[PDB]
């Protein structure tokens, strides 16, 4: 059960592995309540051809 | 010190240990590479025309 109501995010499996961002991630512990970071919908812009 | 606190709320940013300065710069900084890429990705199209 992750704070402030939040799903798991979706696991993807590429087939190829691919080069990579490496960012310090924020965990669902680190957001705060009133943060953006909780209201993030970007399940709305997924496509398989992107 | 009060609506600079207002904004440690609505951005988190880590308030206790962050410069202003230094948050705003890289905000700058994207904002030009951004639009440099735009104008690169419009010279490419020209070129490929």
């Amino acid at each position: 059960v992750l704070p402030f109501g939040l799903t798991p995010k979706k696991v993807y499996k590429p087939e190829v592995q691919l080069r990579r961002p490496n960012w310090s991630k924020f965990v669902a512990e680190d957001l705060s309540q009133d943060c953006f970071w909780t209201k993030v919908k970007e399940d709305r812009f997924e496509n398989n051809e992107l | 010190e009060t609506l600079y606190k207002e904004l440690g709320d609505y951005f988190v940013f880590d308030p206790k240990k962050l410069s202003v300065e230094e948050f705003f710069m890289d905000l700058h900084n994207f904002r030009n590479m951004f639009l440099q890429a735009v104008k690169e990705n419009q010279k490419r199209r020209e070129t490929e025309e």
